[PDB]
């Protein structure tokens, strides 16, 4: 786990070299069980990153079940208080999870 | 009482057993054949009887432990080369 | 209405009893009642059968007495438990399944008291180890034949499945009467109890063959085998040679060596490998 | 007497709806019917049957009925409906051999004079054949009681017809092993035969457990063939036997040895048949 | 890209290993 | 039901399942369709084993044919996406002698592993496309392969 976060933070560039990454560990990936451990950190570090970037946190979060993380960082762009980008954080969310998960969420938006 | 080993006894041994000389074991044993009490064959110049088959007698609670243990092995060796088979030609029924 | 989607269940119990009487007497043509249980609208169902005595003719069959069909009701009710008739059925020789002039009629006499009287055929001629030609009918009206308006108001993808015969066509089929597509109630209450009842042995293995003649017989095969060989030798030799195939519309007056020639050798190996491993269990297993 | 009998597999059948329509009782019942067949040629046949109403109660397990009524009249329409056909003797569902089946077979011998039984399983697990038949002898005779009797063991097979072979094979359309080579010998009784010899020698294994603890009666006539079991049991492998075995192996693996030697010609006969169509078609067509 | 060059051919033993087991079996059952 | 099962789809709403028990143990045909399809789209994904063996308890002993076809669909949906989880119940009905429920085992393993290109799936959901003898399970069989390979259509046609 840490020498692949060690591998996008080191003395590389960034043009997509952190997008497809994040497609092959989707898509040729064996079990679960590797999936959400090389998942979970590879969007911390887009949280760490200076642009946090907002439509593959929340692609990655409804593979790895999270139901408190988007609300989370729902709660930092009300706290930032725009719905320029408090908004494809969401209608991705709508459009991708599923009832019971948008059912489940729900608790966390109003609390 | 002898196994089916041999059960292949001499006319030196029923001049023994039977305290009866030797001029006369053989127009004994033709009897016993006639009869039908005993079914074996007779030679007579190396001095022994094949006997074969005996008439079946009575026993207690003994002898049918006798027939117990004879039996219990003879289990396991119907079980051993029958395995061969179930393994070694399994693929070819399933 | 109907649906043409009507799925009669029968059994696994009573085509058996349908054959063994359609064929006891087959030239003439029996018949008897199905005692069965109805369901739904859709479906139905055939679990008893029994026939009658019967006079016939060539052309006709009839029934005799009324008071053996009361008597054999009452006997099945106190025993097991009561039905109810379901329909009828016939036997048609060696002919296939439809309804004739005559076999119309008594069915017509039957579709009052029930509107469901199921009407079944059963050729026990046809039948050979696989297909059973049953093709269970009934009626549909001629008044509305007269009208030239088309029956039954399809509404499931179920009934134009099995296509009818020819033969049935050119009879009264479609005109008076449709058919209904079938099954076969299965269950291990019955199917496990067939299989693991009908082709088994006891011994059929366990024993040796004939011993001092089957080697005796792997000489009755060997020996023609030197000379269905020499043919062997002789085939090959005429090939490079007018285009094989001419040499099959050729051949057909006389046999070939080498389809013949690899059907020994499955028998003269199946004779020798079951017989010679079957002599050597006997061996470690027998003292 | 009797050679052995011949069971078809409708009769088979047609005490297994019976056994379904008497399952509602629950608790205890056997079924017990009339058998109905026509013995030719010293050959038992059967072919028809139906089930007598019939009851028990276990306290004083003596009493049975048997209504006759029902025999005569549903026999009469039988005799009727099918005058070839005609009773045979009798049968019942057959478990465990209840007690009642020695004087059922004495209560309706005034109509068939060897009054045959058959017993057949309902829940079938074996690797025999599960249809047991027996005959009824009799004996004022060696130790027992003056009057004495006791059932024998006729053999017993399925027998097939051309009518209902068209059936049963239309109506299994299941797990099959046809194409008789030589595997089919393998598995029908050298997997299963064998297997088959098991539970025969634990048979009589069971009889064993009673060496001091068991069933108070001990051997008298149980043991005259058990004691020939191990005297007929075969020779040792010291002799020709030894000799004799390697001469043969000696002989049927020759006819092997040829019979293989021409499966390896044969298919290089055909291989050239494919280089016959292999290389004479592709400057042709391309 | 090499690391994409093995998840391709484990995905085509992945994939032709079944085919030849699919059409082994069809040999009996045809016949049968 | 039909209606109220689509609405409240996925949603394991205790009062849809309610009138849909006794929807369910009417012994009747023409409630087959009505009961057992709707019980499992409001229970889509939610694998409530209680409820697995209260309809493939109850679809052994019915002797009507739309109560064994509409729970045929309706245990098939009840898991969703599990590749693991669903595994001993699809040995369970392709092993029993139903045709009915051998064909429902196979929609049960077509939906636990959708899109998912898995070989232990495609070892025997298309084994038993070769060898089971009911013409309705064959069909069940071969079209299961693209619900759990649409994710390439690529090798779908090479098959």
């Amino acid at each position: 786990l840490d020498v692949f976060e060690k591998t996008i933070l080191e003395s590389n560039d960034v043009p997509g070299m952190l997008a497809y990454s994040l497609k092959l560990c989707m898509s040729l990936m064996q079990n679960k069980q590797f999936r959400n451990k090389v998942l979970r950190v590879l969007v911390k570090i887009y949280m760490n990153l200076e642009k946090p970037d907002f439509i593959n946190v929340c692609q990655c979060l409804i593979f790895l079940d999270d139901p408190q993380a988007v609300s989370d960082i729902l709660e930092k762009l009300v706290k930032e208080d725009n719905l320029l980008m408090a908004y494809q954080i969401c209608f991705d969310l709508y459009e991708s999870a599923s009832q019971q998960f948008l059912s489940s969420v729900i608790q966390n938006l109003r609390t | 009482t002898r196994p089916a080993n041999h059960r292949q006894l001499t006319f030196e041994e029923i001049a023994k057993s039977a305290k009866i000389t030797v001029n006369e074991v053989e127009l004994l044993v033709m009897k016993a054949l006639s009869v039908g009490l005993v079914k074996g064959s007779i030679d007579e110049v190396d001095k022994r009887v094949h006997m074969t088959w005996v008439q079946p007698r009575v026993l207690d609670l003994q002898q049918i432990k006798g027939m117990k243990d004879r039996l219990e092995f003879w289990c396991t060796d119907v079980k051993s080369m029958e395995m061969l088979v179930e393994h070694q030609a399994h693929d070819i029924l399933t | 209405a109907v649906d043409t989607a009507e799925q009669v269940y029968i059994s696994s119990l009573a085509l058996l009893k349908m054959l063994k009487h359609g064929r006891a007497g087959v030239p003439m043509e029996v018949m008897g009642l199905m005692l069965g249980e109805f369901v739904d609208d859709y479906t139905v169902r055939v679990i008893d059968v029994f026939a009658m005595p019967q006079s016939g003719t060539g052309v006709s069959v009839e029934a005799v007495d009324p008071v053996f069909q009361a008597k054999m009701l009452d006997m099945l009710k106190q025993t097991g438990r009561p039905e109810m008739v379901v329909g009828w059925y016939h036997s048609h020789p060696g002919f296939g399944c439809w309804l004739s002039g005559v076999d119309i009629n008594t069915q017509q006499s039957f579709e009052a008291l029930s509107e469901r009287a199921v009407a079944v055929v059963v050729d026990p001629i046809q039948s050979v180890k696989g297909k059973v030609v049953i093709d269970a009918f009934r009626l549909i009206n001629a008044n509305m034949m007269v009208l030239g308006h088309e029956p039954r108001q399809t509404t499931s993808n179920l009934g134009h499945l099995n296509k009818p015969s020819i033969q049935a066509l050119i009879h009264g089929l479609n005109r008076h009467y449709y058919s209904i597509t079938i099954n076969y109630r299965k269950n291990e209450l019955e199917q496990k109890m067939l299989l693991n009842l009908h082709k088994k042995s006891w011994m059929e293995g366990l024993t040796l063959q004939d011993y001092s003649e089957h080697c005796k017989h792997n000489e009755s095969v060997v020996k023609e085998m030197l000379e269905l060989a020499k043919n062997y030798n002789k085939a090959v030799e005429e090939e490079d040679k007018m285009t094989p195939e001419q040499l099959a519309i050729k051949n057909v007056g006389k046999q070939d060596p080498k389809r013949h020639l690899e059907e020994h050798v499955d028998v003269l190996m199946t004779s020798n490998i079951v017989q010679c491993l079957a002599a050597m269990l006997d061996t470690v297993v027998f003292k | 007497a009797v050679q052995k009998v011949v069971v078809h597999p409708l009769v088979l059948l047609s005490v297994v709806d019976h056994f379904n329509r008497i399952g509602k009782v629950g608790n205890q019942k056997r079924v017990v019917g009339v058998l109905l067949g026509s013995w030719q040629k010293k050959v038992l046949d059967v072919s028809n049957s139906f089930a007598v109403p019939f009851d028990e109660d276990d306290k004083d397990d003596s009493v049975w009925f048997l209504d006759h009524d029902y025999l005569e009249n549903m026999y009469g329409m039988f005799k009727k409906v099918n005058a070839r056909e005609r009773i045979v003797g009798w049968y019942h569902t057959g478990p465990k051999l209840h007690k009642n089946d020695i004087a059922i077979n004495e209560l309706m011998k005034r109509y068939c004079p060897n009054s045959v039984l058959v017993i057949i399983d309902v829940k079938p697990k074996d690797l025999g054949l599960p249809t047991e038949a027996y005959i009824s002898v009799e004996e004022v005779h060696d130790d027992g009681t003056p009057t004495s009797k006791t059932f024998e063991h006729v053999t017993s097979e399925i027998g097939a017809e051309e009518a209902e072979e068209v059936g049963v094979e239309h109506l299994l359309r299941d797990i099959k092993d046809t194409t008789v080579g030589t595997l089919s010998q393998r598995i029908t009784n050298q997997v299963h035969g064998l297997k088959g010899l098991n539970s025969k020698l634990l048979d009589i294994r069971s009889y064993l457990e009673k060496v001091a603890t068991g069933k108070l009666p001990i051997n008298h006539q149980i043991i005259y063939q058990l004691q020939d079991v191990f005297n007929l049991l075969p020779d040792v492998s010291l002799q020709e036997f030894v000799k004799a075995f390697y001469l043969k192996t000696n002989d049927q693996m020759v006819v092997v040895y040829l019979a293989s030697l021409i499966r390896s010609v044969v298919a290089l006969h055909n291989l050239i048949n494919n280089k016959i169509a292999n290389r004479d078609a592709e400057k042709k067509e391309g | 890209d090499l690391y994409s060059r093995y998840k391709k051919l484990q995905q085509e033993l992945e994939f032709l290993e079944v085919q030849e087991e699919y059409i082994k079996d069809e040999q009996k059952n045809l016949k049968k | 039901s039909l209606g109220l099962g689509l609405a409240a789809m996925g949603t394991a709403r205790q009062d849809v399942y309610d009138l849909l028990k006794t929807n369910l143990y009417q012994d009747d045909a023409v409630t087959g369709e009505a009961a057992g399809l709707a019980l499992g789209l409001v229970m889509l994904g939610s694998k409530n084993a209680q409820a697995i063996e209260d309809m493939v308890g109850y679809a052994q002993e019915t002797q009507h044919e739309k109560i064994l076809r509409g729970l045929a669909v309706g245990i098939a949906l009840v898991m969703y996406g599990r590749m693991e989880e669903a595994d001993a119940l699809i040995e369970s009905l392709c092993r029993d002698k139903d045709p009915i429920l051998r064909r429902s085992g196979m929609y049960t393993v077509a939906m636990a592993y959708c899109g998912s290109g898995n070989n232990k799936a495609i070892r025997r959901l298309l084994h038993v496309a070769v060898s089971d003898v009911n013409d309705d399970v064959r069909r069940a069989a071969v079209e299961s392969l693209g619900f759990i390979l649409f994710r390439t259509p690529e090798q779908c046609p090479s098959v």
